């Protein structure tokens, strides 16, 4: 082992990166669509 | 609309009262169904299939 410490510098923060990203979109994607729902749902008990 | 028929049928029934010159302007048509196309919003929810 031992001879990898430069490269897990460089790849310990692109899997946080790729990961902090995706875990991004996962919750992002759904927020907003959470919120179109939610306005949605209100605008037609308004109009009900 | 069944009792609005039950006093004309009685001055129906007595003809001695001189309708009295009603002015009777015809029933005003009932406005026509507020045609209001409850557009029903369906809410889709999409399920984006992440």
């Amino acid at each position: 082992w031992a001879d990898y410490v430069l490269p897990l510098i460089v790849t310990v923060p692109i899997v946080v990166i790729i990961l902090s990203v995706t875990l991004g979109l996962t919750i992002g994607i759904p927020m907003h669509r959470n919120k179109k729902a939610l306005q949605a749902g209100f605008d037609l008990s308004n109009k009900k | 609309g069944v009792v609005k028929k039950a006093p004309s049928a009685l001055k129906a029934a007595n003809p001695s009262v001189k309708k009295p010159a009603a002015f009777l302007k015809p029933p005003v048509q009932p406005p026509s169904k507020p045609e209001g196309e409850q557009k029903a919003v369906e809410v889709k929810s999409e399920e984006t299939k992440s």
